[PDB]
């Protein structure tokens, strides 16, 4: 099957044999080759258009940096918590030798819930000015590993109403370990980070939106190419 | 005295097999240690044979005392004679 | 069993208060201190039996080199089982057998 | 000697998880996977993995002189492609319970007739037997995990001049 | 099917010895050596580097040579009068020669400078008899007799002096 | 099989030389003979040294 | 207990070699380096695992 | 009581621009991270049949060509499908199949690959904002998913086994050559030339 | 990885690890911290795989007590670098770099050779210490030295490969020496004369 025409024909054959998820009879027709078990539900596998412009990294805590293990930290941040789901990370590097990550979160449950609800409901062109203040919690040592291929890792999110599954690329993996600050460097530590950070929600500028659309034009040119 | 307590559980079967008395072990500990350690011992009828001790940061000191006690407390017998067997000898008289 | 520090993950050494007369587990790398629940600071076993039956795995019934008996299972009363001796390998170790059923996979003796 | 890269590719294809994604508290029942003495990952269903590796080796996908060892007691799964390992060939007994041929040799009179002729009925030599799954090589380390019948007469259950064979009555049945 | 007799086992053993022989390990190891090991050993340290920051107008000059491919030949014999001819093991045994073949290596030279090459004979490697690089591997039964070699001889050894 | 303490599993040869040994018995008997040869060829030097010291 | 040992270190003031002596006192957790020619004295704290190389490296760090 | 190190209270008035999302997760902000196997590739670009036909590469090495063919036919793709009503719709060749036991499987064409899910704690997805140098979290990665071939009889597994078996069979580095003269001839002739030019250079230097 | 201390003698049963190009043995906790995992709990997580086994934890306790003096990665690397048998008087930063080199390379080279890949080295160190503890606690017999599946045979191939490696290194050194001598004369050498 080294013929390019044969490969193209195989591609169109694979494209044409997609089973409609709403077709229950055809779904039950499909049988597992080994398990011999009928299919129950199906979901389409599609890429995500609005997230290709952004850069995504899989962030993990290694060892004792686990939030569940740190019981007082978990109790302070709430026993899924919206504070964890809306946390901020601020990488600051004084020099190549010394590096760490700054973690911020919303202590108040109501403010974090309002911010999370506002962030997860962005489908219109009206955003309220939510001046949310983030408080520093802890710092960790970081290491980074890069992926040679673009789509080495991908996270899958589901959508039951549309029977689809949206996947996003992963650029790299970030690992964090607990860092004990040296007592002789606390004077310089106090001058690096901040006790509070205020986040203001504003509508994106036209030029930045055009830049992001130009970046997305690589994936989807039908609905986003400039005219 | 100190709040730290030291109690050791001794096997009843092997203690009876060696034909030893708890009072004898108590006197041995008292002799080797004078009044530096207060000692109490459960009676014969106890379900589990135990003998406690109390001193008169000292957790490590008590650990070293316990290790020394386990190591070199000689109840009875000739030192160096690890085991003894009974043998029958056929002798012409 | 010994506990670890909840803030810097080091070992919690026991400590005694002179004024309060309490046993407390304290980390020497910080000021964290948690109240001890039991007074059992240390326990040493001169003669121990741990590791005799602790060497058990859940896939031991797939080993073809193990002998197969017909002893009765105490739980599900199966007619097939796999036996072996003690996993501890000291000179004083007994020659008693441990039987493993092929359905419930529990370890039981014959006495 | 054989390269270990296809072995790692096959292992990663069949569900092996690397060391960086491994937590000893979470994985209290996973099997450590060694390749040429290097701990490369872990797995939670070692039976399917060892079955797949052995079937691939018996089909010629993996080189026949590669060692596949499963230590059930220590929860380890070791693979060796090193140079200098001494091995010997053995007949393979069909050990699949779901098969009808359970407890019987895989080699039949058809294989013997093909060997005598010298070709297959649509060169047929020793290598054809090895890559057909009726013969395989085992080294001294893999021998510790297998059960070997001395003669094909041993696979099925008062003269003063004939030698006497062991009873082997300690086990009710032998596989 | 039908049962497998002891004669079938001896048929299988005969197939084994027909394919492998009795000295297969020696020949296979030597063939692996000659085929890949020499090239890998050469490519272990493939770059010799010499630098000279000449100041005598600072010119930093790096001189480096790369090792390329390994070329092997069938064993040859060079006479005192200068001629050459193909060597065979019986002649090496009779005249106390060494049965060995020349090894050639590609050396590439480059002249790096910053202001701020063909086959070389590297030696002769003795050849194991009846291996892939021996002259007797191809010869059939008749030419083996013409070469005064015994057909029962199995190889697996070297001829030094 | 594992954990077998029967006589045939641990080196008891129940056949005679006239009857013929089984392969397991053959291997165990070869192990014992190897022990004998090693013991002789190892103790000879110690015995010779003792004899020399006694003579001197 | 003070421990006096002859070392083959090089003094950075007099440049004479094999004229460095390390004196460490484990009881008070101190270590003294004295130059047999320069008569200079260097003091640095020591730990339970301390060795003369530790005090020598500490002196090197202090000198620069 | 570990006192808080930071008490200055200095605050940055930084405002981040955020774009609307084409989809929103419902009930749980959970995503599953999936490792990409060697036999599977992701083609986010829309399927263009004519460039795909015009860019097929043929190599002498059968194993490399077979691997490229397998990964190309197994590549996840998508394309625009013209609806019968005149509209345009996104059409894909990949689906997710859930069996009765609750397990999930990724399906591309007739090939089905099983999913093995391992629960992971304290694993989240973040979005990098390089222009501001901060990382904004997105959701939680609860489970890690590995892709495993369904069975031996699957064509993908057979092609992978064939490619990996025949890949290590080809091994021949040394190239044969024919020697027509004595190898040491180059060495002796260059020694003679070097000695001649040494004598000429010595004569010139004595005459200089 | 030696296990010092006899039964009921020598106070604590410390575990010291011998390292290449290091003059004196090193406790396991210090090298574990040097690799880049400081907390003692995670060191025990790497070493032991079942928390209910109090005996191995008790045997590791003296090592934790001895290694408590070191509490940072950089001081641990420096402590490695002092004993690294290098030239006396090397500066602290250069000592730390030397320790990083001797830790990345020549410490379990068969695992990996690249930077930032020391997680597998820590896991393998935990595995070795676990095997040492399992043998020390009479849970397993010591390894059979005479077992034949742990042996290898070197045929003509490997022996000739080792010999050819030595001879080729000698030839390369001769080529290097001749090149150094020839660059004095500054001539366009034919390169067919350097090779012997
Ligand atoms: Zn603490
Ligand atoms: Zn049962
Ligand atoms: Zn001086």
């Amino acid at each position: 099957d080294t013929n390019p025409r044969s490969q193209l024909h195989s591609v169109e054959r694979t494209f044409d044999e997609v089973i409609d998820p709403r077709n229950k009879n055809r779904l039950q027709s499909l049988i597992h080759p080994r398990k011999k078990i009928k299919a129950v539900k199906a979901w389409h596998f599609f890429p995500d258009t609005s997230t290709f412009d952004q850069v995504f990294h899989s962030l993990k805590f290694v060892g004792s940096a686990s939030l569940s293990k740190d019981r007082p930290l978990n109790e302070q941040l709430g026993q899924v918590n919206a504070s964890i789901l809306t946390s901020l990370f601020k990488p600051i590097e004084i020099n190549p030798h010394n590096k760490w990550i700054s973690l911020y979160a919303v202590t108040d449950k109501l403010s974090a819930e309002s911010f999370r609800k506002s962030f997860n409901s962005i489908k219109d062109d009206n955003i309220v000015n939510r001046h949310v203040i983030y408080d520093h919690i802890k710092d960790f040592d970081q290491m980074f590993r890069g992926h040679k291929k673009l789509f080495e890792d991908f996270a899958i999110s589901f959508d039951d109403i549309s029977d689809r599954a949206f996947f996003v690329p992963i650029v790299g993996r970030l690992e964090l370990k607990k860092k004990r600050i040296v007592p002789g460097l606390v004077d310089m530590v106090n001058r690096t980070n901040y006790a509070h950070i205020r986040m203001d929600l504003r509508n994106p500028s036209t030029q930045e939106t055009a830049i992001r659309d130009s970046r997305r034009e690589q994936y989807d040119p039908v609905n986003y190419s400039s005219i | 005295q100190s709040p730290w307590l030291l109690r050791l559980e001794l096997d009843r079967a092997r203690m009876l097999d060696k034909q030893l008395t708890m009072n004898q072990v108590a006197d041995k500990i008292s002799e080797v240690f004078s009044d530096d350690l207060f000692v109490m011992w459960s009676e014969d009828n106890a379900d589990k044979l135990i003998i406690r001790c109390r001193v008169i940061e000292e957790d490590q000191m008590l650990k070293r005392i316990e290790a020394h006690m386990l190591d070199l407390i000689a109840l009875r017998g000739i030192p160096g004679i690890s085991k003894v067997y009974m043998v029958k000898h056929k002798v012409s008289v | 069993s010994f506990r670890f520090c909840l803030e810097c993950n080091n070992m919690l050494y026991p400590k005694e208060d002179k004024e309060n007369q309490r046993l407390l587990y304290s980390c020497r790398n910080c000021d964290y201190t948690e109240l001890a629940e039991d007074p059992k600071v240390y326990r040493h076993e001169l003669i121990t039996n741990i590791g005799e039956t602790a060497g058990i795995v859940d896939d031991i019934g797939q080993d073809p080199t193990l002998p197969r008996s017909d002893k009765e299972c105490p739980e599900c009363h199966s007619r097939d089982c796999v036996f072996f001796q003690s996993q501890q390998r000291r000179k004083d170790t007994n020659m008693t057998l441990f039987y493993v059923c092929l359905n419930c996979k529990k370890t039981f003796r014959d006495e | 000697g054989s390269p270990s890269e296809p072995i790692i590719n096959f292992l990663e294809e069949w569900g092996m998880e690397p060391l960086e994604d491994y937590d000893p508290a979470q994985h209290t029942k996973s099997t450590r996977i060694f390749v040429n003495g290097v701990w490369t990952g872990i797995h939670r269903d070692p039976s399917m993995l060892v079955s797949t590796m052995r079937d691939l080796r018996r089909s010629g996908a993996i080189s026949p002189e590669v060692s596949i060892i499963r230590d059930i007691r220590e929860r380890e799964f070791k693979i060796f492609t090193d140079v200098g390992r001494v091995y010997r060939p053995l007949f393979i007994v069909e050990d699949d319970e779901s098969k009808d041929n359970k407890g019987e040799l895989r080699i039949t009179k058809e294989h013997i007739r093909k060997i005598q002729q010298g070709y297959d009925d649509d060169v047929y030599g020793w290598s054809s037997l090895v890559t057909s799954g009726v013969i395989e090589y085992v080294d001294g380390e893999e021998e510790e995990t297998i059960m070997i019948a001395m003669t094909p007469e041993d696979l099925q259950t008062n003269d003063t001049a004939k030698r006497i064979k062991p009873e082997m009555s300690t086990s009710s049945h032998h596989t | 099917d039908d049962t497998i007799t002891t004669e079938d086992c001896w048929t299988v053993i005969s197939a084994f010895f027909e394919e492998k022989g009795l000295v297969s390990q020696q020949l296979d190891s030597f063939d692996e050596f000659m085929e890949t090991s020499i090239q890998d050993l050469v490519w272990e340290e493939p770059r010799l580097i010499l630098d000279q920051p000449a100041q005598h107008d600072n010119i930093n000059k790096r001189y480096e040579i790369r090792f390329g491919k390994i070329y092997l030949s069938r064993p040859t014999m060079t006479e005192a009068d200068g001629t050459t001819h193909a060597m065979f093991p019986q002649e090496a045994r009779l005249r106390n020669l060494t049965y060995s073949s020349p090894v050639y290596l590609d050396m590439e030279k480059s002249m790096f400078t910053s202001i701020d090459g063909n086959k070389v004979h590297i030696g002769k490697v003795p050849i194991m008899l009846r291996s892939k690089f021996c002259s007797l591997r191809t010869l059939d039964e008749v030419d083996l007799y013409k070469m005064k070699e015994c057909p029962y001889d199995m190889g697996g050894y070297f001829v030094i002096n | 099989t594992k954990d077998d303490f029967s006589p045939e599993s641990k080196g008891f040869v129940e056949n005679s030389y006239l009857r013929g040994l089984t392969p397991q018995e053959f291997f165990f008997h070869a192990m014992a003979g190897r022990e004998g040869l090693i013991d002789t060829a190892v103790k000879t030097a110690e015995t010779g040294y003792i004899q020399r010291r006694l003579v001197k | 207990i003070k421990q006096k040992l002859e070392t083959q270190f090089t003094c950075l003031f007099c440049n004479h070699d094999n004229s460095v002596v390390c004196t460490l006192d484990k009881k008070n957790s101190i270590g003294l380096l004295e130059c047999k020619k320069c008569n200079l004295s260097f003091q640095a704290p020591i730990n339970s695992l301390s060795q003369p190389i530790d005090i020598y490296s500490d002196w090197i760090d202090a000198c620069e | 009581h570990t006192k808080s190190v930071y008490d200055n209270g200095e605050t940055l008035d930084i405002s981040l621009p955020i774009h609307p999302k084409s989809h929103i997760p419902q009930g749980k902000q959970d995503r599953w991270v999936v490792k990409l196997p060697d036999f599977l590739d992701i083609n986010a670009e829309p399927f263009d049949p004519r460039p795909f036909e015009m860019n097929v590469k043929t190599h002498e090495d059968k194993n490399q060509e077979l691997l490229d063919k397998l990964i190309a036919v197994n590549t996840v793709r998508w394309r625009y499908a013209k609806s019968e009503t005149g509209g345009i719709f996104k059409e894909t060749n990949s689906q997710i199949i859930q069996w009765e036991d609750g397990t999930y499987s990724l399906r591309v064409g007739s090939e089905i690959f099983d999913m093995f899910t391992t629960n992971t704690d304290d694993n989240y997805l973040v979005s990098e904002h390089n222009e501001e140098g901060i990382l904004m979290t997105e959701s939680t990665l609860s489970k890690s998913v590995k892709l495993v071939p369904a069975s031996f009889q699957s064509t993908t597994h057979q092609k992978l086994a064939k490619a990996l078996s025949a890949k290590q069979k080809k091994e021949s580095y040394a190239r044969s050559v024919v020697t027509k003269e004595d190898p040491e001839e180059r060495q002796r002739r260059l020694e003679s030339q070097e000695n001649e030019r040494y004598r000429l250079e010595r004569r010139r230097k004595q005459a200089e | 990885i030696k296990l010092y201390g006899r039964e009921d003698k020598g106070t604590g049963r410390t575990i010291k690890a011998t390292l290449p190009y290091v003059k004196q043995d090193i406790p396991i906790v210090i090298v574990f911290r040097a690799l880049g995992v400081v907390p003692d709990g995670e060191i025990l997580q790497h070493i032991c795989y079942d928390e209910n086994d109090w005996q191995m934890l008790e045997m590791l306790k003296p090592c934790i007590e001895e290694g408590f003096v070191i509490q940072d990665k950089e001081v641990a690397l420096d402590f490695i670098g002092r004993r690294g048998s290098a030239a006396l008087g090397i500066r602290r930063e250069k000592r730390i770099q030397y320790a990083k080199d001797i830790l990345q390379k020549e410490l379990l080279p068969h695992i990996t050779q690249e930077e930032g890949f020391e997680t597998r080295k820590t896991f393998f160190l935990g595995y070795m210490v676990n095997r040492l503890l399992l043998c020390a606690l009479e849970r397993k017999d010591q390894d059979d030295r005479d077992h034949f599946g742990k042996k290898r045979l070197d045929l003509a191939g490997p022996l000739l490969a080792n010999l050819f490696r030595i001879l080729f290194r000698k030839l390369t050194r001769e080529i290097y020496r001749y090149m150094q001598r020839c660059i004095e004369t500054d001539r366009d050498f034919n390169l067919n004369l350097a090779v012997k």
